[PDB]
């Protein structure tokens, strides 16, 4: 007996199903680490991260909500992106879009 | 991508099909539904989801909620579901999926710059409790009840006076006015009961016109057929509720005479089992009638090994009885019956008794209404097994039946369900957040009208709010003008129209009671059973359809020694 | 710990009893408040141990005698009442004429 | 039928001829009269008398009282009688026989649906105490005094500032206004004293016009003949009282010079014995004059074995004196005289000293005014025997003489007797209920303006209000708006007319002082003696008509170690 | 006549040339000037100077002060001098020589009948502290801070909610209105910060129009260039301040990108060292810019042996981070750097960092802002010796530089220096009296708006205020209406014009913020240094003009174990 | 003494720990609040002695074992946190999984 214990049924949860995704190779050319969140508009991340910003337009990291991907200086890696939904309107970040798309 | 169910539960709380143990009881609840879109859950914190352009949108205050409880596991009479809860203008805005419509799908609860966040992942959220049997013996009772998870208190009294020690009555216009004014200082919703024991209608109408939302008929003031008829007549014309504590002495008649005096009119019977007061030994037979809304007070809940022993002296002090006066001790004894006490737990499990209350400091414990209700559920599961209504391998239905006893049913009985009593859109945002390990015992956060009113708080000078000692302390929702804005003082329709709030210069929000005459047993959520119940005059045995109703006394109970320092 | 108002209130009773305990130990005849606190704290620990209400109602009358308290004190305490969390929840213990 | 006297006393409290011991003292009171009709006493509880159609009638609120104290043993300056007390609209309605005129005889206090009940059988009820020597050093003093049984506090101060530490003065319009506003937060009746030490009339008139009900002349601010004359002149025109703490140093003249400066005008002399301040060593000779209303502060009451020893350092701190400065220690010493301290107790017993007060936290104990007054009575009975005025084998007269010292006499002296000070019809219902075993030490209930404001309260979560721990907690009468309605802020006639209450937006009820100039020694109830008293300049011996006045120091006192934890 | 210097100091406090040790530190202050006339000092008490016709004059209230602090040793950014302080209408009237012009020379502060006296001889008096980094997690924080000597609290929050646990934001009009109403209940001056993280201007304007005096940009809500630009644009038009907690993750850019987004506009950078949040590892380089007003939060002050060890878990709880999530623990670690923590103390000593604050219960201790500021000064004197600016053999300049960090500089940064922040004529009388042995640790008296609000108080029932137990208790200035009159609720100019105070029915005095856009680094009193500072990306080493900046961790600190019970 | 609010708050923790201490001494298996108070009070005294934060973070995990507390209690206490005045000022001690 453990007070308030969970009895989670075994298995897995499929995340962001039925949505467009794409893989991109990213490389940190800066001298300081960069960490990106699950819902940040990938195309507007820190300028030191080198990748195809054009392909990442309207996309975010395809990772569980609230988690992140870290890039140490000089680190190169391939990430999977998932397209934004809702109105597909991007406001904020580095102020590059500030509207639909 | 993909994530395992266990890791998922650790991050966002359980989902469909997962079960959770309620505190240290044997009751398990299973998540019935989850209103989220997997991968789009909102989470707040460093580098999380609720950030500008991401989980937070660009809308003005008018188009977003003031507060969101993220990933909450709701337990209410209508379901046990996982969802986000939005609160706007101190009221429940919506139960759904929160976030930013700009980039997320299925958002029904928009989060913007004007939105505060309460992280409920891994927590159970319920409506605030409603205790309708309060004896206003001291103001300290409000904090005790609030800390337990009770946000509305209905009762009567003027302080530690003999009349209030014994009865839930705030006698007359002067005392009623005084208590309505004092109520602004307390962090709970309040409604008052007047003294209904009189055979002159106008003496009752004055009290209702002064502000009471109900009338208490008590035997200590004379629970005679004449007084009962008078109170019910006035109640029928002013749309207020009558609470009854019948003639234990059978002085004016037996239970059948009282029932006849009531004449099919709506009435709330307090402590229907009898120990707290009522026709000896069969007042319990009242739960068979359609016009009777029956409740229990808490000391007899549930039947345990020490129950009987502690009742005699408790009885005496509460009613100003003299242990040296033989007649005084004989009538105290006739109220304490092992037979009816044992049956009461089963009648609750069957839905024959529809409410639980305290009877604060007059044969009842103000901070134990919720706790004892769950102990009864546990003891009943242990003894009787699954209810006929259960579906699946969980106790979901029994949980919905019991939670209704201190939330929606008391609200319906007293005509305040339009304002409080459940987690439904438009109702006042009185919510209680619990950690599963402490469910029903010690809340994590108590919210009143959209503001946190009390919560456990650690060292004030610490670097974080968690360091010891951690104990319950009043928050901003319990302070001055913010409090006034987050609590309600309930008035009768007549008082509201008479301008009582303006005359007394009441600072809190005002709510009016209505629908007290039209509620009947059939309206009690999940607790509408009207059994063919009988009590043996000699043996006191309780039978339903001829079968004997009984249970065994507990030697040890959950939600007890594992949580309390004393 | 998440101490509720009632748990914190009982800490006051416990502390009051520590005061009396030390004085009784010095050989002093206890006064009214000291006597009430000592017997009360005794009952609370009894409940923590798992003793029944019935047993405590009896045992409580044997904590202090008339020769260990000041004159008039036994008559100022016709009974003592205290509640504590027993294994089966909160219960009320009433000890009649605790000092004899 | 018939009932034995003992059984009768156990049920309804003592009656005519029965005697009761006051706490653990040697003082016994005998019931002088009983206003009941045997067999028709009202009692509340399960199956008792106060029930519909029985002890409770059918009248509307306007025709019955709001509260009744049943079977109370009243102890007041006018008598020690057994009766029911009716309270209506926050004021004393009547002292008589309560019940229902419909079936009972001789009912003068009608009980109806609008009536609350307080059971006083076996209890002693008195008027609330009045302390007229308060130093507003901290707000916590009000709760301490209320718990002791004192319901009205007159004094001055602005908090823990040097000026207030030493004197009872709220200096000027700004501080006066601020303290009047702060007073709404305190559960006692309050009246303020301004700084009367000035030789410019207008500087005093401003303070009176701002709200003070009196002016304190203190030596620390210069108690010179000029200042004294100025204050008395303004007092004579504005109908306010002057309290004096004379020139201990004899710097401007001796006691005869001060008396001459006073010139036969009414004045209240604080701590007339001298230890608390005043012409050394003969300030005590003031009690011989007709225009002097003399009081004592409490540390010297009564003369005990440890009295002298504790006074020196107490003196120093209270007046900001330097123990290294020889002149500072010499003048501290000249104030502490065994001779005048011993005489003071006797002068109280004779009625030469008419009031007792505290001198809170400035050479006085705020929670010990009542307690010490009774200790003096006890020590005087023990030493001097029965007073010449005693009739019968009881201490009734000595009890009436001493109770007047902290109730009616302070009220008369300060012009507030029309509102408070005794249990008489029309006066504010400030009452204190006591159990005989704890009389003068720890009250059972303290009532302010018709509402219970503070009382001992047990476990808040308990099934009854009696379980431990039991300690004093604020009740509804001490809460927000109910408090405002149950307390009084006393103002000078000028302030009342100037609209000070409206300007400062004072929330509490307002009362105006009057009759401060016309009271004289002859008006002090049971304490109007003007003895031909002399003090020996060298030996400090006090003599009245040539006979030496003195007493012996107590080694042990009642109302001490048997009741307190520390 | 003549008097020795030692005897003089014992009677009136030190004078020109005398030195005093600050608590148990190695810091000594030397009296720079004394505004008295030797022989004419005012002293209150039995037979002292402040008496009618002597040190007290005949003027009306309008021509004299309401309160005088006699013989005070003032420690402020402008000087360390001995003088009398006059307070009139709740504000600082004058700093000079008090007394009666009728018989004394050079009197600039007239004492009359309307004057209260506070004896400050032998005591140090300072302005009340101002903490601009408050997380309104619980109301109890106000008493903790007031007791420490902080009289103004600027921050944001709604209670113990996740959003407030992590950020100083009161989200939107509803919560802002609620907190403004709750603020009337607290005994400190209050100003609120709204959530500035949005890229839609109108969502910010609504919050400012609702009452906030500033906007907090926090990384937990998204500290992106777009959000930062938006907040600064609105700040520039509404004259409110912006507080920044930058993007630690370097997610949107590095420190140079944020600085570019700021674009030379005024901004207050919170915890500029970085541990509390900010671009890793070089957020500290911001102190080089003219438009940046840099502050430190208190847990890293000063660098001690246990500093690093306690930071990791503190970091996690404050930001809702998961220790099981690798990325969550990696970013927590990158914030804790021995290199920047050691450099921070030196940067304060040099005047590169201009403010100290708490970061209450979210990586900061509310009652330790003052205490830690002095511990840093001590550790810096011990390590670096005298500052280049010191004159004479004392630490006067270092003392003026450090006191400015929690008084005038925070006031300037937030646009409230016209009301509070220093002891200058016309400013609100928020003063703190200290005994030299307890300087910066435990105050003797805390004055709010001319009234004592909290102070150590002994036994309430004692004969004097000094007997044990002595602990901090609320005084009259913290009570009801007196409190409202002695505190300020700061509003934005827009809110003031919109009638927010009338609409919400705010009872306290209102003050408006102004001058938030025009302050720059050069305006910070004694702390205007803009060093050419660099941080090594790999080693984290901090260098100014190429030289390495560092210090050694303390094993033992003053103002610690000698004063606290726990 | 001039006790601040925080010093008075800690007196509550100390007293709660005295209660637990006496019960542990009687041989009872401690409950949730008793366990938290006992370990917390232990750490506060450690700081008064001059022990480092690092040493206490370790020592705190050896005050109570799984066999000295009631079932489920170890799982109800994933960590304990308390602050006290160390020789170098106030510091926070966090003891992870104190009971094993
Ligand atoms: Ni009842
Ligand atoms: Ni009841
Ligand atoms: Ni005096
Ligand atoms: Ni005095
Ligand atoms: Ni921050
Ligand atoms: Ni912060």
């Amino acid at each position: 007996m453990i007070p308030g214990e969970y009895h989670v049924k075994p298995g897995q949860i499929a995340l962001n199903t039925g949505r467009a995704t794409c893989r991109v190779v990213v490389e940190n050319h800066g001298d300081r680490p960069i960490q990106v969140g699950s819902h940040y508009h990938f195309a507007e991340v820190n300028p030191a991260l080198k990748f195809d910003r054009q392909q990442a337009a309207g996309y975010r990291l395809n990772i569980p909500a609230g988690t992140a991907v870290r890039f140490e200086p000089g680190q190169k890696r391939e990430v999977e992106l998932v397209a934004f939904a809702g109105h597909r309107a991007v406001f904020g970040f580095r102020g590059e879009v500030m509207g639909p798309l | 991508s993909n994530i395992s169910r266990q890791a998922y539960a650790d991050m966002f709380g359980p989902t469909v099909g997962d079960k959770v143990r309620l505190a240290d009881t044997e009751l398990w609840i299973e998540v019935e539904d989850d209103l989220t879109t997997y991968g789009e859950e909102v989470k707040f914190g460093g580098g999380k989801v609720i950030r500008d352009g991401m989980g937070q949108g660009q809308m003005l205050a008018a188009d977003c909620v003031d507060l969101v409880l993220t990933n909450a596991l709701i337990v209410d009479h209508w379901g046990i579901v996982k969802a986000d809860i939005g609160v706007k203008d101190g009221r429940i805005f919506a139960i759904g999926k929160a976030g930013n419509p700009d980039i997320q799908p299925n958002v029904t609860i928009p989060i913007g710059a004007a939105t505060e966040v309460i992280a409920a992942e891994g927590k159970i959220v319920t409506a605030g409790g409603i205790d309708t049997h309060i004896h206003w013996i001291c103001p300290q009772q409000a904090e005790e009840a609030l800390v337990s998870g009770v946000t509305t208190m209905v009762g009567g009294g003027t302080g530690p006076a003999a009349g209030t020690h014994a009865t839930t009555c705030t006698p007359g216009p002067w005392y009623i006015s005084r208590m309505l004014q004092a109520a602004d200082s307390l962090p709970v919703n309040i409604g008052l009961l007047g003294k209904g024991n009189v055979s002159q209608p106008d003496a009752l109408r004055e009290q209702v016109a002064a502000g009471v939302i109900g009338l208490k008929i008590h035997e200590d003031w004379g629970a005679t057929p004449a007084a009962i008829d008078c109170a019910l007549t006035v109640a029928d014309e002013m749309d207020i509720q009558v609470a009854l504590h019948s003639d234990t002495l059978n002085e004016s008649g037996f239970v059948e005479d009282t029932l006849a005096a009531i004449g099919g009119r709506t009435i709330h019977t307090f402590h229907t089992e009898g120990a707290g007061g009522g026709h000896a030994p069969d007042i319990i037979t009242a739960c068979a009638h359609p016009n009777i809304l029956p409740s229990s007070t808490n000391p007899t809940l549930p039947y345990t090994l020490n129950t009987i022993d502690e009742h005699l002296d408790m009885l005496m002090v509460a009613h100003h009885l003299d242990p040296d006066i033989a007649e005084d001790v004989a009538f105290a004894e006739s109220r304490i019956r092992r037979e009816t006490i044992a049956a009461e737990d089963v009648l609750h499990d069957l839905g024959a008794f529809s409410l639980t209350s305290s009877d604060s400091q007059a044969m009842g414990r103000v901070g134990e209404v919720i706790l004892r209700t769950w102990q009864v559920a546990h003891r009943m599961k242990v003894q009787r097994g699954a209810l006929a209504e259960e579906t699946g391998d969980n106790d979901n239905f029994r949980v919905k039946r019991y939670i209704a006893k201190y939330t929606i049913n008391p609200a319906l009985t007293h005509g305040i369900a339009h304002e409080v009593g459940s987690i439904e859109v438009g109702k006042l945002a009185d919510l209680v957040v619990w950690s599963p390990a402490f469910f029903g015992v010690k809340p994590a956060t108590v919210i009143k009208g959209g503001m946190i009113a009390i919560a456990p708080m650690g060292d004030i000078n610490a670097s974080i709010p968690t360091p010891q000692p951690v104990h319950y302390r009043p928050m901003f929702g319990a302070l001055g003008s913010a409090r006034h804005h987050c609590r309600l003082t309930f008035l009768s329709q007549a008082a509201a129209a008479n301008g009582v709030a303006e005359r007394l210069n009441l600072r809190s929000a005002i709510a009016v009671v209505k629908g007290c005459r039209t509620v009947q047993k059939a309206d009690m959520v999940h607790n509408s059973l009207q059994p063919n119940i009988t009590v043996d005059a000699q043996t006191y045995e309780v039978r339903v359809d001829g079968e004997l109703i009984t249970s065994e006394p507990a030697d040890v109970l959950p939600m007890a020694q594992r949580y309390f320092l004393f | 710990m998440e101490l509720t108002p009632r748990e914190k209130d009982k800490l006051l009773l416990f502390t009051a009893a520590l005061v009396a305990e030390r004085r009784l130990a010095r050989g002093l005849k206890l006064n009214y408040p000291e006597s009430v606190a000592l017997i009360s704290a005794f009952i609370m620990e009894g409940a923590r141990d798992g003793k029944s209400v019935a047993s405590l109602m009896e045992e409580g009358r044997h904590v202090l005698t008339r020769e260990q308290v000041m004159e008039g004190v036994p008559e100022m305490i016709p009974d003592i009442q205290v509640e504590a969390t027993f294994p089966d929840g909160s219960k009320l213990v009433t000890v009649h004429n605790p000092i004899i």
